């Protein structure tokens, strides 16, 4: 149960592709209380992001089959039973990150990079509980995200360089948020359109550390651009 | 080909 | 617990990719202690090949970093420890797999075909143990893996065409406990080659519903006769 | 190239 100890086996974890062994110790080491630094948070999020991934993938497949199978009732009921145990899962995986960046995350960020790279985090989140949501929670679930997003943006658009990794990539993100939750395409495109344009214009002020990055993310803003304007 | 969204 | 719906819970699991309930549900079939179908057998298979899979992936990478990490004592005694932890998991599923052969599928299996079926199983997940055996149980292990392979070669020989696709997996898998368990590449060469010869020397014999899976696997077994003798 | 067993 030591620090360096977590973090080290999150790392093989990583390695061995057991992501939830990898969530398990780096939500052990997000509870000891302590700024995690930026080679903790990013294990934190890839391990998560994994872990929730998976469920997300299963819940596509699920309840796709489920909205072809009406009229043969026993498959059918069978396929929303099985959706629905998917679900829970991934609502739980969901409310255990959002419930480490209320308690420990956002309130231990001291610089802006951090607080941009918890909100945005916090916008992926109950974007994907908004993904699954239906009926009465949606709308309350889409305003949390749009929210967490929105304060991100803001902070980013103030403290951080246009080719700034993690300001691209909230970006990106913030676009899709638009795109697949808010069903407005054309905000959607304004907002990844600016965020590559003005990247675009600055790569100067790219280092070796974040260059690679970058402009992976530009080229997939771009991607989207191209597909959702065909 | 299909929306994406931010890849670590 | 009924069975068609634990078969078709099975089929959902299985496009979830979600091989852990895939087994769950195809493991509560087997034990209602009736023969399988075709079909069930293949999906039981399917099902622990992916679970058992994911443990001897996970075991490869582990290890490996356990072997590059002399001289670097605390990370080489935490990958030993999670190296352990993952033998552990994959022993079980082993261990689960070849009860449900014992108590089930080899007592119950009427044909030929599935008794070679289930033997060169049985020979599978022995091997599989044999990976990750050390010292005293190994040779125990080692000695049951080639006995089921033995037997079902000797069925296979007696009951199947040269080209029957279950006939040629067992020839390549049981080529590979030679090579990779019994440090064993001139068997391992000649058992992979008189496969392939007898199965070139009676392509009559091949049936047009199977015969993908056929050529598929003599090529396979023709790409470690290369690989073994360069 | 890697020894390979029985695909499915």
């Amino acid at each position: 149960m030591d620090k360096n100890e977590l973090v080290q086996k999150a790392k093989l974890a990583e390695q061995a592709e057991r992501y939830d062994d990898m969530a398990a110790c780096m939500k052990s080491v997000t509870e000891q209380g302590a700024e995690l630094s930026n080679e903790e948070r990013n294990l934190l999020s890839v391990a998560y992001k994994n872990v929730v991934g998976a469920r997300r993938s299963s819940w596509r497949v699920v309840s796709s089959i489920e909205q072809k199978t009406e009229g043969a009732e026993k498959k059918q009921q069978m396929a929303r039973e099985y959706r629905e145990k998917i679900e829970t899962e991934l609502r739980d995986i969901c409310n255990d990150v959002l419930s480490l960046l209320e308690k420990f995350l956002i309130p231990n960020a001291s610089q802006a990079e951090s607080k941009v790279f918890y909100l945005k985090m916090k916008g992926d989140y109950y974007r994907y509980l908004a993904e699954v949501a239906a009926g009465d929670d949606k709308k309350g679930i889409v305003d949390q995200s749009q929210q967490a997003y929105q304060e991100a943006f803001e902070i980013s658009k103030k403290e951080m360089q246009p080719t700034h990794p993690i300001r691209l990539g909230l970006a990106l993100n913030f676009s899709v948020f638009y795109y697949e939750i808010l069903n407005s395409p054309e905000k959607a495109c304004s907002l990844a359109k600016t965020a590559f344009d003005e990247a675009i214009a600055e790569l100067d002020t790219l280092s070796e550390e974040s260059y690679k990055d970058s402009t992976l993310i530009m080229q997939l803003l771009r991607d989207n651009l191209t597909l959702w304007t065909s | 080909k299909r929306t994406a969204s931010n890849p670590k």
